[PDB]
């Protein structure tokens, strides 16, 4: 039984700069490559960030690109992505994953994320 | 009876199967562990992967064995006992996940990052293992650059001689609780054969 | 172990005229050679049907109260002729013995008498680390025979202990009243060596103990007898000595 | 009475000895046996048919009926394989819910071959090629499409044949791999990649789906009895 | 080596004999676990007799192994190990004790005071062990009333099979100390065969 | 090693109405009948009472019958024997045993009681 | 010198192993066997001998000779059986002071028939007959005549033959039974009921004795050496 | 099935080899536990010797299944664990040591202090055993004076038969850290044979 | 499907066990043998080639280069032996060290015959005689001459043949002895005494050297592979 | 692993009666030997005392003898050399050892002790 707890999931607002984070457990990082999923609310999963620590292979979203930021811990075990310059439809409950991989897929992936959703809503 | 004379010995053999080299050596042995992770927490550390290098030089039960010849070819079986469980100290929860293990024959670009291309690898060998089931087993036959694998290398280029790498990381993404995981290496040198026999090395290693 | 069912009563009387002696046996059928071997010679003097005739031993008494008897080989047979002077007169002897128990009683007469052939029987003494202790004569009762007890052999552990129940493991034949009258054991000699010292070393022990207890209709003979003929099968002995007249 | 001897050994029960016992029911007359179609002789049977893969075990998607439908998207070509298989039946969730997968958590060790097949379910018409590829043991499993075509691959065309079988050898070290997550002994990686891409006459839904199925070969087998089960 | 045709598989078997049927369930595991007792006190609940009805459905080990299949027929053999103890702290003492075990054929009456007659049964199998010695054993043949037992029965009139019903209870009387004993019975099926395979039932039981 | 211990035995004078009881161990009462034995002074053992509490089937002696009452439980696994209307002849020592059985017979039985006297004796 | 290679097991001392050691004497000339009467090969062979079961263990009648002697009574014709024997080796105290059982308390299994043997030692003129029944496994005690009768049974004749014989058969469940007191495994019920009653010629004592003895046939066996020594 | 009629018994054979005379006895006891050390203290009582006299008397376990039969022939086989540890609570040192374990044939000098030429012998077989390897073993056939060792023997003259005596000390001098050590003596019986079958032993001895 | 029944067993990694498993690299060519000289073929034919004893283990020649160099010194006919070696291989020191010794620490048992050879280095034209003697197991070492003298030995004559060998025989109790420590079950006694003295030539150094070898013989035989490995 | 713990070794000076001893480890004394060699300064070693406690066989050098006293104790497993009128010739580092034996020879010996000098020299 390998653990993924997704944690760092909480309301942000159009621009917002937020961080995800997953630790390890049965498995060393560099034995899996990690990623990130989201359920668009009312849509199919889509990719969206993916690296394996073991020599750090950076592969982004198309639209996510640039503005999010994946980077592996191999001491504590544990996946940073820096959520930079969110915007409205980011507004989707996050999964992180292990894969093989290395990068966005649908498949190629093995254990999974309970979940967490990042709301990117301006509100008062 | 009560003989002393200086013959040769006294009879012919009684019985020796289980001392043969084949037999010997059909022991597998613990050669590390290798522990990894799925840190949802950015620990660039343990950060999933972990890669070592397939050398028996790190263990001594299976070294001292090894070392009382001097030349050897061995079909190399490894087994893969992956046990797992959770860090903190927390009531969260995990679907059961699925590691990958990556074999990588001698002389190829080792994995750093748990990301880049050298994870997809259109040619090396990996093993995607459940958990909760029975152990992985892949079978490396000899992979030697020479006719036998040299215990002791006398002369000039210690790299003895590179049985490969062994990569192991989580292929599932970043759950909320941070899962850890050991996973042993088991080494059963099969149809093995050895050449000239040194005295054993006494010592420490 | 002896499931045995001859005819009932008396059919034939056939009789052992072995030399001087003359047995007149019940019939003579139902026999038990123990462990199915036969006494051979040795494989020296062989004193042949002088010293090979049937001796009798003292005929004891079974009333209701009996918990038993006991004997030994050779020394029940020290003090019969022949073989008795053979016993003394030499530091050699290996000789078997057909022990022919015969238990007479009316159809009116009900009970079970057991014999047993213990090869190596001491009696009684939990002292491991030490057995014969009770001394020569108190362990040599000879002709006259000792007796089992509810110098103190306990019954129920066939005075050694080692319960009864499994006394049918020696060679035995349970004489019971209602069937046959006769017994008979034929024990091979049995040691750890080749020939032994007679006078020092029992081969056997006949032991007779009471399976089932005796009663008698209403009013009859108040205790029935008990008879051991043996005699010396396939005797030798080595060397005479000075015929040590007493 | 035969002379005999108790040796070490006697008033013991082994829970896996072979003795004969008093049957507690003389001369019972057992009502005789049927040709009820189906007798089986061996697990190692049972493996010998193909069993749906669960390929998608993601949050939504796993336990649901859709674990099984893999899902060519309208997405583009990106080297990212369309699905990478971690052939380590124990070190990887996905083949262990398999009916071979299943037998192989009643054992420690398997050897032989494993074969997989891929049905197509996609508009008659459509067409397009894909290129289901291995890579044996050991080696990081292939990312880039180069990369695993020079691997063992076999280049399925979807217009042509619907079913495709890949049979994946038995290149092992030893003479018995694990079935423990010990270690990752990365075995093979089945992967499929986009060759070409698919290709949709008029209108048709331009994403369909595929189907896979493993299972054991005539040659393999398992050892050493052992399980897991739980309260 | 590396090849990827379409054949068949590639070989022939390769030696599989410890996975054959007969050596899949010829490994014993507990069934049960009967409390009985020797009550100088009038304890009409343990009330010596202790009746368990001979079903599988009760351990989760065996049952899973024999959902495997829809069909089966299989010689019953039974193993007996009886352990006793003293209850009341109390330097309290016994002679050894003789338990009787009864095999009830399916569908016969099922014995309820430790008195009733039913206890006698001039039919009914019964196994008189005495404590102190190997377990007990017996071997019950297939009692099946259909030509296989029905792991899964399709359709209406859950009585399962009914295989039978163990009653245990002391033969001596009663002791002014109260000693309790605990008899576990273990169920290995012998010359098995089954017919149509089914999936594994997954869940929980 | 099955543990019956013979309690509740004390004096009694004619026409006492006193109980017996003991415990199960070792095995479950159900798998065993249970009854009493009583050795008269200077007398062959008698049987008195037995039942077996699988499905409690009561037999009682000829002299004891009705006035005493042999009971089952199965929850203490304790059998107990009132003995009701006590009288001279049954001054004896009595032992409780488990058969098979189901009733009152010097042999059919395994473990036996260690003794108790129940004196029925109306005495200063 | 040839090569060669200390596998897993060397300098490890198997309390059960089968090797070859140096003869701390040579040439010592040892005595030669003889032809000692009673050579036994195998220790069942033990068992194949009748040995006297001891029926009554009751507190007084236990430990003394009196254990041995089953005293038909001089009462009436109350149909519970005048001697019900649980043919259940370990569970059952009586049939493990018998040698047959003394063997069986060093192993865990055993299979094979027992035979059952009843010696009557009443007044030659006396008769009646006895009804010697079995119970199969499993099966509650024949507590009724009737019961009793209908299962396998002898109708024995006191009159006729004084030696009964009685061999229970092999019905048993598995290959190998316990010996062990986990359950209780109901075999056998030897079990002795009045059929008519004892007959006595004119005022012979009208109680008499039986005796029972237990013996293993040629097919019985035992496996698994275990044991159980204490201090 | 159900049968009883009177035959024989039934059938034959039905495999009975792991209850052969043979494998009966073929499982090695301990039979004594003997204590030496290496006094730099003059402790004349555990004063570096240790005899004991070769009897199967002073165990249990071993002497109940002796005692099945009344005579035997047996060739003896004895294994040597020898274990070691420091004595005082200190960090004193020592270099492996080397014990003499002597076998002394039956009717012999039975050896007193350490010291005394009776240690020396021409002629008793001894065994020099290096600490930390695999233990010690000698085989000493059928040492008996007559046909048969007499387990039960009847008549006068309890000195059962002499199977001879051990002895064993430490070789190497004394060492400033006293350092004891446990020799566990172990006993298989091999080409054993027995006689006359007598009723076990019930009691305790 | 073929009707399969998993047994206990499956899901367990014995890691004793012989199974096939799949190999990671198909067709990878194997750099084919050559007859490299030395091959071996078993570890008890490393045993089978003398190994220097280190008889001298004392404090200041332990662990140095003279633990082999035994010294003939210039001393009395003091019968105490000039050496005497304890044959029990790990209940004595010094026969642990030997390439014999080394084998046997990967074992448990330990049978057939050891052989003894004894090179003498002395000044050519020096001569003597010396009595190699062996005393059989459980008997005490012999200390006098005499004693020795009378069981096997070898009256080895230093000025005719300069090795000297004694195969010291198989003269044991058991089938296999053992390789532990657990008693001192002394075997042979490997002893050297001073027949007459050493004789030598004008003023040539008095005191000089000897050498022991020791080795298995064809017969000699291993079993139960255990160890010991440390840190 | 046998051990012998050489105490009892200190400075005296010519006619000294100091003592030494030893214990044993892993083994009991009577199973091995037990003795003495001295490392006389830029000497080889000289055999001094042994004796088997096992029936005591006492065993001394030429110079030594008389004046030295070998006793052995078997209780506390340990060796006293009573060392009674010490010279300036036994001005050496002693070393005590289990053998066979039973007595002095370079060889024959197998545990052997740490080390331990006793000076016998008269200074201020």
């Amino acid at each position: 039984q390998v653990q993924l707890q997704e944690s760092g999931g909480g309301l942000v607002q159009p621009g917002g700069s937020l961080t995800l984070s997953c630790a390890a457990s049965g498995y060393a990082v560099s034995r899996y490559s990690m990623g990130w999923f989201r359920q668009a609310p009312g849509k199919e999963n889509e990719g969206v960030a993916a690296i394996d620590s073991s020599g750090v292979g950076t592969t982004y979203a198309d639209s996510v690109k640039g503005r999010f930021t994946i980077s592996r811990d191999n001491a504590k075990d544990t996946v940073y992505l820096r959520m930079n310059s969110l915007k409205p439809e980011d507004t989707a409950i996050y999964y992180c994953a292990s894969g093989f991989g290395l990068s966005l897929s649908r498949y190629t992936y093995a254990y999974w994320g309970q979940g967490t959703q990042v709301t990117v809503s301006s509100h008062h | 009876p009560s003989d002393t004379v200086q013959t040769r010995h006294v009879v012919q053999h009684r019985s020796r199967s289980e001392s043969s080299i084949e037999s010997f050596f059909a022991r597998g042995a613990c050669v590390t562990i290798m522990t990894v992770d799925n840190p949802a927490s950015t620990t660039n550390k343990d950060k999933l992967f972990a890669v070592w290098k397939i050398t028996y030089k790190d263990t001594v039960q299976l070294r001292r064995k090894l070392e009382f010849f001097t030349y050897s070819r061995f079909d190399m079986e490894l087994t893969f006992v992956v046990t797992a469980n959770f860090t903190e100290t927390n009531n969260g929860h995990a679907l059961n996940q699925v590691y990958q293990i990556m074999y990588v024959p001698p002389g190829a670009p080792v994995p750093e990052k748990w990301d880049d291309y050298t994870w997809q690898t259109s040619s090396n060998p990996s093993i995607f293992y459940t958990y909760g089931t029975a152990p992985a087993r892949i079978s490396v036959p000899y992979v030697g650059i020479s006719n036998a694998y040299s215990h002791f290398y006398d002369g000039f280029s210690a790299s003895l001689n590179d049985f490969g790498i062994l990569a192991v990381r989580v292929v599932n993404d970043h759950n909320p609780t941070k899962v850890t995981s050991k996973i042993r290496v088991y080494l059963k040198p099969k149809h093995i054969r050895v050449w000239c026999p040194r005295p054993p090395r006494a010592v420490a290693y | 172990s002896p499931n045995i069912e001859a005819c009932g009563y008396s059919d034939r009387v056939l009789q052992l005229t072995l030399g001087n002696s003359t047995i007149t046996t019940q019939e003579a059928a139902n026999s038990v050679v123990a462990y199915g071997r036969w006494p051979e010679y040795l494989r020296p003097t062989e004193p042949d049907v002088a010293a090979c005739r049937f001796y009798t031993l003292d005929t004891v008494s079974w009333t209701k109260e009996s918990r038993g008897w006991w004997w030994k080989l050779p020394d029940a047979l020290r003090d019969m002729g022949l073989f008795g002077q053979n016993m003394y007169y030499h530091y050699l002897g290996r000789s078997g013995y057909t022990v022919h128990v015969q238990c007479n009683a009316s159809k009116f007469h009900q009970g079970a008498l057991g014999v047993f052939a213990v090869p190596e029987m001491c009696l009684a003494g939990d002292s491991n680390t030490t057995t014969m202790h009770t001394s020569y004569q108190n362990a040599n009762p000879g002709e006259k025979g000792g007796t089992f007890t509810g110098f103190c052999p306990v019954d129920y552990l066939l005075g050694n202990g080692t319960l009864l129940g499994n006394a049918f493991v020696f060679p035995h034949q349970i004489i019971n009243l209602r069937t046959n009258n006769c017994a008979t054991l034929v024990l091979p000699y049995v040691n750890s060596l080749s020939i032994d010292s007679m006078v020092k070393h029992n081969n056997w022990g006949i032991a007779i103990l009471p399976l089932a207890p005796l009663n008698f209709a209403s009013e009859s003979s108040p205790e029935i007898p008990i008879t051991l003929t043996i005699a010396p099968m396939c005797c030798e002995f080595n060397g005479l000595r000075n015929i040590t007249l007493p | 009475g035969l002379p005999v001897m108790n040796t070490p050994g006697s008033n013991q029960y082994l829970t896996a000895d072979n003795f004969q016992s008093p049957c507690a029911l003389p001369e019972f007359d057992v009502t005789p046996p049927i040709d009820i179609p189906g007798e089986v002789k061996n697990m190692m049977e049972l493996a010998e048919i193909d069993t749906m893969i669960p390929f998608d075990l993601s949050a939504t998607k796993k336990n649901t009926m859709e674990m099984y439908r893999v899902r060519l998207s309208d997405k583009p070509h990106t080297d990212d394989p369309i699905l990478c298989l971690s052939l380590s039946p124990a070190s990887d969730p996905r083949l262990s819910h398999t009916m071979l997968g299943e037998i192989l958590n009643y054992y420690t060790h398997w050897a032989g071959s494993l074969k997989f097949t891929f049905l197509f379910c996609g508009s008659m018409m459509a067409t397009g090629k894909l290129l289901v590829s291995y890579a044996p043991p050991g080696a990081d499993p292939p990312k880039k499409r180069k990369e695993a075509m020079l691997g063992t691959h076999v280049i399925w065309d979807i217009g042509l044949q619907s079913s495709c079988t890949m049979v994946v050898p038995w290149i092992s070290n030893t003479t018995y791999r694990q079935t423990i997550d010990d270690s990752f002994t990365e075995g093979g990686y089945i992967s499929v990649f986009y060759q070409t891409r698919i290709v949709v006459p008029l209108s048709t839904p331009r994403e369909m789906d595929i189907l896979g199925f493993v299972s054991a070969c005539n040659d393999f087998s398992v050892r050493l009895l052992r399980d897991t089960t739980h309260i």
